[PDB]
């Protein structure tokens, strides 16, 4: 079984600059008979199936822009994306189709390197309807920020909450190249009603110092 | 146009069986070899099985050999994957994929169908408001459901700009939860109605939730 190994795993490139992804196959995929490499490159955007970019190591599929070019032979291969565009954020896979089993590389995530952008922060109290069920979810949203690194700290009456929140992050936006993040603090209705001040504190490179959004339980 | 539409995926017990289908159209199905390729959540692509254009030849990955059976019906234009003795590790989106006529690469893929191998129960979500207090944010919290997926739209698809629907996270209860948010002009809060349309097809749960500033 041919092992496809991509390099690097993750790549951050400025818009308009060049992205290069290396792929090494453990056996040559160059077929002597026709002198062609049985190597393909795929692009996969979030929520979508892989899309074929390049076959024969170097031949571009119909409808695929000139900025995508494949090169190499035998075991070593390279995908080059010149003039990186915002819409090019994706995971890229090399694949050998030389012999069964067809094998794929582990994938390379291409991220866009843009200017720093501070998150817009919003806190949401639990609804009355949820509270009646016995649980309180408190939500903090960090909207449209760059880079991805961010720190969210939950405080309930000055006590830092640890172990009782979960975070989810969007895939980098295809237009503005930012991320958004939601953190959800979950507690029992009984715990919720024992405390007053609920606060989300956000630390990010784009903020001159941390931003806190807060509410007092029951207060307008 | 060329089309591959997978169906038959869903929640199944470990040790259980499931049959996937793929309806091919827009091309001469029998002319081309076909493949099944899977992708576990957050992971890479794994080739599963291939079948010749006639059906005379079949190939399988080692991980699926003896458990899965690829087959096709050229009169119906349909590819099948019979999956037996399922394991938690077989949980994946399963893609139907067409080979190129001569060269032999996978040049077209369907949208995929999700297979979840688990003993956990189907459960529909509860939907709660994330109420707003230049730009305001509001949203819906879609909490405590199983299995994936859920869909969320805003205003029946009329509102798409500034919407962020977050990846679902698995809670320690073994149930998923997700939020969908949108940013809107704060001046819109008095006039414009904002409703999130939530559908969890696996549990037959459809909810429309109107979200507005909370009254004092």
């Amino acid at each position: 079984d041919i092992v496809m190994t991509q390099s690097p795993d993750s790549l951050a490139v400025s818009l308009g600059e060049r992205a290069t992804i290396n792929c090494k196959s453990s056996q040559s995929v160059l077929y002597s008979s026709n002198n062609k490499n049985y190597l393909a490159w795929y692009q996969q955007k979030p929520g979508q199936p892989p899309k074929l970019l390049i076959y024969w190591a170097s031949t571009r599929e119909s409808g695929v822009p000139d900025r995508f070019s494949g090169s190499g032979s035998g075991t070593d291969f390279t995908l080059t994306i010149s003039s990186l565009q915002a819409e090019d954020v994706a995971v890229y896979y090399c694949q050998q189709y030389y012999s069964t089993p067809l094998t794929f590389g582990q994938g390379t995530k291409v991220e866009i390197k843009r200017t720093v952008a501070a998150p817009s922060v919003f806190i949401f109290p639990p609804s009355d309807e949820q509270l009646k069920s016995g649980t309180a979810s408190v939500v903090c949203l960090l909207n449209n920020f760059y880079p991805r690194e961010a720190k969210v700290q939950w405080k309930v009456d000055n006590a830092l909450q640890s172990g009782n929140s979960q975070e989810s992050v969007t895939e980098q936006d295809s237009k503005d190249s930012t991320y958004s993040l939601s953190s959800t603090l979950t507690l029992s209705k009984a715990d919720y009603e024992k405390h007053k001040v609920y606060a989300c504190e956000v630390t990010h490179q784009g903020l001159s110092s941390p931003v806190t959004k807060s509410f007092n339980r029951g207060e307008c | 146009e060329v089309q591959l539409l997978e169906s038959g995926g869903g929640l199944v017990q470990p040790g259980g069986s499931l049959r996937l289908s793929c309806a091919a159209s827009g091309f001469t199905f029998s002319s081309y070899a076909m493949s099944w390729v899977r992708q576990a959540p957050g992971k890479g692509l794994e080739w599963v099985s291939a079948i010749s254009g006639s059906g005379g030849s079949t190939y399988y990955a080692d991980s699926v050999k003896g458990r899965f059976t690829i087959s096709r019906d050229n009169s119906k234009n349909t590819l099948y994957l019979q999956m037996n003795s399922l394991r938690a590790e077989d949980t994946a989106v399963y893609y139907c994929a067409k080979y190129d006529g001569i060269y032999g690469e996978l040049d077209f893929w369907g949208q995929g169908t999700l297979v979840t191998v688990s003993s956990a129960s189907t459960k529909g979500p509860s939907v709660f408001p994330l109420a707003p207090s230049g730009t305001a944010a509001l949203g819906c919290l879609v909490k405590d459901y199983f299995p994936e997926p859920v869909t969320v739209s805003w205003n029946s698809g009329a509102l798409t700009s500034g919407v962020h629907t977050f990846p679902a996270v698995l809670q320690s209860s073994g149930l998923y939860s997700l939020s969908s948010v949108v940013t809107v002009p704060s001046s819109s809060l008095g006039t414009q109605t904002y409703i999130c349309n939530v559908n969890h097809k696996p549990s037959n749960t459809k909810v429309d939730k109107k979200v507005e500033p909370k009254s004092c």
